[PDB]
RNA sequence: AGGUUGACCUCGGAUCAGGUAGGAGGACCCGCUGAACUUAAGCAUAUCAAUAAGCGGAGGAAAAGAAACCAACAGGGAUUGCCCUAGUAACGGCGAGUGAAGCGGCAACAGCUCAAAUUUGAAAGCUGGCUUCGGCCCGCGUUGUAAUUUGGAGAGGAUGCUUU
RNA sequence: AAAGCUCCUUCGACGAGUCGAGUAGUUUGGGAAUGCUGCUCAAAAUGGGAGGUAAAUUUCUUCUAAAGCUAAAUACCGGCCA
């Protein structure tokens, strides 16, 4: 199994550059974050779960805070760009958990976020005071705003008397019942049907 | 307006009125030069919905181009090699005949570049098309945001490097499944498929 | 010229602190413009419709005369996109129209638009249905006409 | 032959008002 | 929305969600009809007839071979879908010619 | 004066006023066109290879790019690149061989402009010339130049606060 | 004067020889499921595309093509400096 029969020297990537190319990535962080400064390095992200059935067990960082979110926390989505915030108009909130959670995320965020005056010498009231402006900030939303919880707890523990007692029958039992089910619900609904049809005609 | 009418018109092409136009027009540019200007957009609607505006600056070029199959220029019609089970009879070219007007177009007036184009006419030997140009230094142009991304020097020639909309199809930039040989371009993907990466601690 | 002298009047009652509208009045000018005049005609506003007889490309123009029939608006085609033109200012005018004109006009404009009713549609109610075209050349014509001689006499 | 400053920087009126009414904020997170 | 089993497998099965309903976005109401686009498309039609396979499949539908103009009109536009569409809208058309005359 | 005097449309001329392209370079980039040696016992499918050569076109990067996407989940969410997916799904004379993608971690992140609407109580737009730098003219343009709207919406209303 | 927020009876234009179909050549892992191009036919208005086995019927899910712009992370046997 060696795929070596094209003029493969031809196009052989080494990566001696690895640890410039590092070096050169913390440059332009550092310089970023010192044109960036007091402004967090990186954009607030929203709380998302993963698709599929092998990794909807666990959440992770979205692109951006949907339109709804925004709405619900009460952050117009003109402002909301302008003050390090992600917007993503693509996403939508089919279910009401997930909303909840970004919607806490971006309250908590407001309440943390301190807001300068455009002019020094005329604040708006919607502008953090200036004997407010003064606190211990940090400048990695990534690190602040992260996935705190990612996976579901592993173990917990309960009262022995409040073990449930179980599906009826077995869980075995229960999932080839389902599957069962889902594979005959065709062909009885076409027997009813059929049924149906022949009562109506000799009623 | 009516430029509303004359597209729900202009998707009637087997009517007896539009049939009639495209029969004298057809004929009109079959007299007229193979590359020439055209003093207003024959299909103003299209035109205007391509990008073009009555605007000093914006010109119309009308050029006819022969259809059919591609024939390599080999001598006497045949090939020295390994049988090819075909004749040059059957070859096609990969681009379209929209994209060649444009690149005749374009050569015919290389001050200007090339916006789009359209389909106006065709017979048994020509397919007809206007080509929509910008003039990048005129200063009209030049103070329009919504046109003076033209100016920059990256946009010199998009008909030959298949920047406008046929080259666009032809490339295959499209998303999903059925463009992944094609969509971030095709010899780019090559390269980056058949591309040996040695880590330093491998 | 109009304009900029009315803008100084405008702007000089700005000034003393009065509404452009208190020494401006209401306007009553022909509309032009084919989008204009098509709206109009969508929406009823226009009393009459003027369309010149050789816009090129005719796609322009020649869905109008139904459009004008559908909504009831009375209408004329008539020579001249370059006599539109001196109306209103400009080389070529491909449509006009009038919706409004003064009280001392009224009286005029229902004669014109009557007239127009009366003497231009119902005259070309029937021949607007026809097709067009099909004339033979001279020569052609003689050949036939000596073909059908020549047939009359043998 | 490259475009002039003025005509480089020359933005739409719907630019201009989004730009008026909300720019680039000076802002910090508290921690 | 119907609320899932809380299972793996069978019908409706997946973890449980409180769905929302949502605000039927802008974008999918592509397909609607509107009065403006309805009225231009009538004038249009009136002002440029019909197509000549269009009186072809218009003759048969009169004629009343309906699997003649179905076949037909699959084999003139390309796809069982557009040829079914198709018969129903010149049988809506003939319909209305014979109520006006 | 009307056998005249003009208005337009199309098409021309000028060493007319002001401009622009060509060629070089081509490591990398976007396309077109396109082999054979080789490997298959030989050999017209195949492989080498959608490679070399040939032709056109750019930049400091180019290209791609804000879903007519992926998915089938409790759903993700423009593009690019690395790691993995994976030598896997799949394709393949007489078999030599060929071979992706979604998810997932990371690097970097940024979003938008038109056409389809009547400003119609006022083409509100713009090239050029002359300027005393206040403007004034020749024009383009209604077969549509500004403002407004782009689907995340918007338009019309209602409503009361904020913004520059 | 312009702009944002909240609510609403209503309205809500959305790109055609294009999409798509057949056929031929080429291409692809997509020689049942790929893309491109030529010729012929040639659309529609909850329409249209996709949902990797052909078709009819009934559903569902996702987007919104046929116009356009845009930095960064990426490449670099050319040039310049180190």
């Amino acid at each position: 199994n060696n795929h070596f029969r094209k003029h493969w020297q031809r196009r052989v990537r080494c990566h001696f550059d690895q640890p410039g190319k590092k070096v050169t990535r913390r440059l332009a962080r550092r310089a970023k974050a010192a044109a960036l400064a007091p402004r967090p390095v990186d954009k607030l992200r929203p709380i998302v779960r993963c698709p599929t059935v092998k990794y909807n067990r666990r959440t992770r960082l979205g692109r951006g805070f949907t339109l709804e979110e925004l709405k619900a926390a009460g952050i117009p989505r003109l402002l909301a760009p302008t003050i390090g915030i992600a917007v993503d108009h693509r996403r939508k909130n089919l279910s009401e958990e997930s909303l909840a959670a970004n919607v806490q995320r971006l309250k908590d965020y407001k309440a943390r976020l301190i807001l300068f005056p455009r002019k020094s010498n005329k604040p708006k009231k919607a502008d953090t005071p200036k004997d407010q402006q003064t606190a211990e900030t940090t400048t990695s939303l990534r690190t602040s705003f992260g996935v705190e919880q990612p996976l579901a707890p592993g173990f917990t523990e309960i009262s022995k008397s409040e073990i449930p007692a179980g599906i009826e029958g077995g869980a075995y039992r229960a999932l080839r019942k389902a599957r069962s089910d889902a594979r005959l619900v065709g062909v009885r609904e076409k027997r009813a049907k059929e049924k149906a049809e022949a009562e109506a005609n000799k009623k | 307006g009516a430029l509303k009418y004359l597209e729900e018109l202009s998707k009637k092409k087997q009517s007896d009125v539009v049939r009639f136009l495209l029969r004298v027009r057809c004929w009109e540019y079959r007299q007229l030069n193979v590359i020439h200007r055209a003093s207003r957009p024959s299909r103003p609607d299209k035109a205007r919905r391509l990008g073009y505006k009555a605007k000093q600056g914006y010109v119309i070029y009308r050029v006819r181009v022969r259809r059919g199959g591609r024939k390599r220029p080999v001598p006497k019609g045949a090939t020295y090699g390994k049988p090819t089970n075909q004749g040059v009879n059957q070859l096609k070219y990969q681009r379209s005949l929209r994209a060649t007007a444009e690149e005749r177009v374009g050569r015919r007036c290389s001050n200007l570049r090339v916006l789009n184009s359209y389909w106006v006419n065709q017979d048994s030997t020509y397919k007809y098309y206007e080509v929509i140009l910008v003039d990048p230094n005129h200063k009209a142009i030049r103070r329009d945001p919504r046109i003076n991304w033209i100016c920059n020097p990256v946009h010199k020639h998009r008909e030959c490097r298949g920047l406008t909309s046929t080259g666009k199809k032809s490339r295959g930039l499209n998303k999903g499944h059925r463009f992944n040989k094609t969509r971030a371009g095709r010899r780019k993907t090559w390269k980056r498929h058949n591309t040996l990466s040695l880590w330093r601690y491998r | 010229q109009e304009k900029k002298e009315r803008l100084l009047r405008e702007a000089t009652a700005i000034k003393e602190g009065k509404k452009k509208e208190d020494v401006s009045k209401k306007p009553y000018t022909v509309k032009y413009g084919l989008n204009h005049v098509v709206g109009l005609i969508e929406n009823k506003k226009a009393s009459l419709v003027l369309i010149a007889n050789d816009v090129d490309p005719i796609e322009l123009v020649v869905f109008l005369p139904a459009l004008c029939r559908k909504m009831g608006i009375p209408y004329a085609i008539i020579k001249g996109k370059a006599r539109l033109g001196t109306l209103v200012h400009k080389k070529t005018a491909a449509v006009v129209a009038i919706t409004e004109v003064r009280s001392e006009d009224k009286n005029e404009l229902a004669k014109l638009i009557s007239a127009v009713k009366e003497g231009y549609l119902e005259k070309v109610e029937d021949t607007r249905k026809r097709w067009g075209g099909g004339i033979m050349g001279f020569k052609a014509q003689k050949r036939e006409e000596k073909r059908k001689k020549s047939l009359e006499t043998a | 032959r490259r475009l002039s400053k003025e005509d480089a920087s020359r933005v739409l009126e719907k630019t201009k008002k989004r730009l008026t009414h909300f720019p680039q904020r000076k802002y910090a997170v508290k921690a | 929305p119907v609320e899932r089993t809380g299972l793996i497998r069978g019908l409706n099965k997946g973890h449980k969600t409180t769905r929302r309903v949502l605000k039927e976005r802008p974008s999918r109401r592509k397909g609607a009809q509107s009065k403006r686009t309805q009225f231009v498309r009538s004038l249009i039609r009136e002002v440029a007839g019909l197509a000549p396979y269009e009186r072809r499949v218009i003759e048969l539908l009169r004629n009343g071979k309906d699997k003649r103009a179905r076949k037909f009109s699959k084999k003139k536009l390309g796809t069982f879908g557009r040829a079914k569409r198709k018969c129903e809208e010149l049988q809506r058309i003939i319909a209305e010619s014979r109520r006006a005359h």
